[PDB]
């Protein structure tokens, strides 16, 4: 039901970078402001046209993206066990 | 995600975000229809 | 021959007749575009 | 389009009230008793008989039976005049029920219908013939 | 909502003409409540029990105890929680109360048990796990069919066809056995044919090929779907219930061959049509007492014994209903008696879907709880589960 | 004979049909008032009135009179019992009349009146069972109500039929006899 385009992502660029609220005038803090605003606006625009069931899934995916971008060590093994380890084969008679 | 619980700022979205050549897809589950919402929006904005 | 929909099925006869050139978007190209656009937004004279 | 119309459910009509007052209007001394006997009979034969695809024991069938009962009571009155006082109202109702429901039944359901008729109305008997010409 | 608001505006315009305030008693409470219980919100209501639920919701809420302050709109949790009705008299105050309400709600807000949300939340968690697995992934047969085919049919051996009585129960039982035997014979013929064509010298036909495809897919064939199929069940679930129904019919036929048919504790879930049995025993009581069919009412205690009845959100204790947070509990034996002439009246459904109401049962009320609370929690009795 | 257009004289026929039905209804309501104001009623003039006036008109005039009597009773207990007694007396007369042999047209015209008076009896019984404050009580506003005002010069829009906050003008289309429906609670 939701197909998004690179033109849509460029539109969200034009709507985040240009008309960024409170236009800090410092090259260090403006980067973090632009980053946080881009994540939040991306979540808002994508969630406008998708179901409340999948809202949390998209939010968790964005949390994973923020963990990958940050410095914070991503728990790749734990994430993979949470994703695919729910259907893992178990021992016989366990 | 607190913005999502609020009702849509449809006037702001159609005034700023929506390009003139991009249609506004008002999708709905059965039992729901947003045509009345668009009529109310047009009544507010005084647009033919 | 050109198309804008990547999720389109072509018949096998047309597939045999024509040569396919798919213009997909890649991560490296996307990062290059993002870096150029953030340069233009932040330091436009430097980007130019 | 659904917002332009106001919806209302029609699930189950009041067959008892439908039958009683129209029997009263057609003219029946034991109208309430006949109504209290005929609607449960229809509801009972709607499921105690075999489940054939051509069976219908609903409001249209009940109303047709009541209209036919009024018509045959008027015909009996006219026959007496040719030949109002008391009349066998139960026999009239059973005659209408038979003339409307018997031809639709399968061969293994006619004794079941007559058993139901004997259970509901004791003095039933049967009316047939009178078609010599 | 718009129609209800328009009716409220019309009624207030008819009542007062430019008055600044109206007393709560002068407000047409009964008029508005009846009008939008019969025409606005009750128009689309099909079931009498849903109509009763709507009626008790409207009666509890919209009388407001004549605009009584600190009115309990509902209970947030069944233990030690409450929602207080705001005392503001303006749209701004009502909106402020709305944002002051906490974001996270619970199904006990609705007068419902809290265990109804557990299955939905578990399913949603499984679904989001599957969706994350989908994005992560983006980033012969006939021998097994014949094995299952040879594995199923040993639970079914034979059934009598079934013979001239005037008993209201005997003929209904005989016709039940009749179409049960017809369905069983058709199923056996189909199984024998597919056994022959899978292990033997027999070609494939169109009907048997469609049966092969549909059985490999796992959907019940429409030919075998004579009686009610609950929400599209699977064939492996349906075959066991069909076997148990056959066993019950075999027991019925054996007891009839040896009235003794009255002493059988029939399961209501095993019958092809359940309501015909209730009307048949009603006619049996009517012919025993020389009474009328319509006047006989229901007085059911926990002389006809039925089994396999499961409740929903309550438990039985000496013909007294007690609310419990369990999903369901089983009644071992239930007897029914017919007598011509505050209590709770429960519905009895064939299955969990409640798509087909069968009949209703009046029980005795609990001492502490309120009939409106019983209706809002939605206690019912299930058979085929 | 003046040779008007076919559509013009057909429109004249339709409009004057409506006006004629309105006039006949006004005279019928006057007759029902002067008949059913009293407790006892005379079958010998009841038969003549029913043979005189149309089936729709006699049913509608009975409805108008019953609504007006209940409105007067509510404007003012005991008058409600008087209305119920009048309804039951008319019902007994109706039962005797359908017990007698009758022509089919008047038989149908009388069966319709039986059905309508039984419905009126049920409404009166339920309304007495409930409690009444005035004519603004919803237990009385929930039923179909009929009002007649002979002062209006527009005889076509003279009759007003009222439900709960609903106002209707009678269309005065000639319906003939037709088939009358039994007013069940589902029908209400």
């Amino acid at each position: 039901l939701y197909q998004y385009s690179l033109q849509f992502f460029l539109d969200i660029y034009h709507n985040v970078l240009y008309e960024n609220p409170n236009l800090v005038t410092d090259h260090t803090q403006r980067l973090s402001i632009i980053t946080k605003d881009l994540f939040q606006v991306a979540f808002n625009r994508v969630a406008r046209g998708m179901l409340h069931q999948d809202h949390i899934t998209f939010a968790m995916l964005l949390a994973r993206i923020k963990l990958k971008g940050t410095g914070e060590p991503t728990y790749d093994a734990e994430f993979q066990h949470f994703l695919r380890g729910n259907e893992i084969v178990l021992s016989a008679g366990s | 995600m607190s913005i999502m619980e609020q009702p849509l700022d449809l006037t702001h979205i159609v005034g700023t975000e929506v390009k003139p050549n991009t249609p506004v897809l008002m999708c709905s589950v059965p039992g729901y229809d947003a045509s009345g919402h668009v009529e109310d929006l047009a009544a507010e904005q005084n647009t033919q | 021959l050109s198309t804008r929909d990547p999720t389109v099925e072509f018949p096998p006869d047309l597939c045999s007749r024509v040569t396919f050139v798919n213009f997909t978007v890649t991560r490296s190209s996307l990062q290059s575009q993002c870096l150029n656009e953030v340069l233009k937004a932040e330091r436009p004279d430097v980007d130019e | 389009l659904k917002k332009l119309f106001r919806s209302l459910a029609m699930t189950k009509p009041d067959r008892q009230l439908i039958a009683q007052v129209m029997l009263y209007s057609q003219g029946f001394r034991t109208a309430e008793v006949l109504a209290n006997k005929i609607v449960p009979f229809f509801k009972l034969c709607d499921e105690q008989l075999s489940s054939q695809s051509h069976y219908d024991f609903g409001l249209r069938a009940l109303k047709s039976v009541l209209v036919s009962a009024g018509n045959v009571k008027r015909e009996r009155i006219q026959k007496i005049k040719r030949e109002a006082e008391n009349l066998p109202e139960q026999e009239i109702l059973i005659q209408s029920v038979c003339e409307t429901m018997v031809p639709k039944l399968v061969a293994e359901d006619i004794p079941l219908l007559f058993s139901l008729l004997s259970d509901v109305f004791p003095g039933v008997q049967y009316h047939r013939g009178e078609m010599t010409a | 909502l718009r129609s209800a608001c328009d009716t409220v505006d019309t009624w207030l315009d008819d009542t007062a003409k430019g008055r600044q305030n109206i007393s709560p008693d002068k407000i047409p409470w009964s008029a508005l409540k009846t009008l939008m219980a019969q025409s606005i919100y009750g128009g689309r209501v099909d079931n009498e029990f849903d109509q009763r639920l709507l009626n008790t919701f409207l009666e509890r809420l919209f009388t407001t105890r004549s605009f009584d302050s600190e009115f309990k709109l509902a209970c947030k949790v069944d233990g030690h929680k409450d929602i207080q009705m705001p005392d503001g008299i303006r749209r701004e105050e009502f909106v402020q109360w709305v944002e002051l309400l906490p974001d996270t709600q619970t199904p006990s807000w609705l007068g419902l048990p809290n265990n109804a949300e557990r299955v939905l939340l578990t399913t949603q968690g499984v679904d989001m796990i599957s969706k994350m697995l989908k994005m992560q992934m983006l980033e012969t047969l006939h021998t097994t069919a014949s094995n299952w085919l040879h594995l199923i049919p040993q639970t079914l051996s034979h059934l009598k066809r079934t013979e001239n009585i005037k008993d209201p129960l005997f003929r209904f039982f005989e016709r039940e056995v009749k179409m049960g035997a017809k369905l069983l014979q058709d199923v056996r013929q189909d199984l024998a044919d597919v056994v022959q064509v899978c292990e033997g010298k027999k070609k494939q036909t169109n009907y048997l090929r469609t049966l092969i495809n549909e059985l490999v897919k796992g959907i019940l064939p429409r030919s075998w779907s004579h009686y009610t199929v609950p929400a599209g069940m699977t064939v492996i679930q349906w075959v066991s219930d069909f076997s148990e129904r056959i066993k019950q019919l075999q027991n019925i036929s054996l007891a009839a061959a040896s009235k003794e048919l009255k002493n059988i504790h029939v399961c209501l879930g095993g019958l092809f049509v359940p309501e015909a049995y209730i009307t048949a025993t009603r006619q049996y009581v009517a012919q025993a007492n020389s009474w009328s069919l319509e006047e006989l009412c229901l007085e059911v205690n926990v002389s006809f014994g039925v089994t396999g009845l499961k409740l929903q959100g309550a438990t039985c204790n000496n013909n007294k209903l007690s609310l419990s947070n369990a999903i369901s509990t089983a009644l071992p034996l239930t007897q029914l008696r017919w007598v011509k002439q505050s209590v709770v009246t429960l519905p009895v459904y064939l299955n969990f879907t409640r798509a087909d109401l069968i009949f209703t049962v009046d029980f005795e009320i609990a001492t502490k709880e309120d009939p409106r609370s019983f209706y809002e929690r939605g206690v019912a009795v299930l058979c085929t589960e | 004979t003046e040779h008007p257009k076919i559509n013009e004289w057909l429109t004249l026929v339709e409009k004057e049909m409506r006006v004629t039905l309105a006039k006949l209804l006004a005279e019928s309501v006057t007759e029902v008032e002067i008949f059913g104001k009293a407790t006892s009623i005379d079958p010998n003039t009841y038969i003549t009135w029913i043979d005189k006036y149309q089936a729709q008109l006699v049913v509608l005039s009975a409805q108008i009179a019953w609504s007006e009597n209940v409105e007067t009773a509510l404007s003012s207990a005991a008058p409600l019992h008087s209305v119920l007694s009048n309804v039951e007396v008319t019902l007994n007369v109706l039962a005797d009349s359908v017990l007698m042999e009758q022509p089919p047209l008047r038989r149908r015209k009388l069966e319709h009146l039986i059905t309508e008076l039984v419905h009126q009896r049920d409404v009166t019984r339920s309304l007495i069972k409930s409690k009444i404050d005035n004519a603004k009580s919803f237990e009385w506003l929930s039923q179909m109500r009929f009002y007649f005002d002979p002062k209006q010069t527009d005889v076509l829009q003279q009759l007003s039929i009222q439900m709960a906050n609903a106002k209707f003008n009678y269309g005065f289309e000639y319906l003939g006899v037709q088939d009358k429906l039994v007013q069940t609670p589902l029908t209400d």
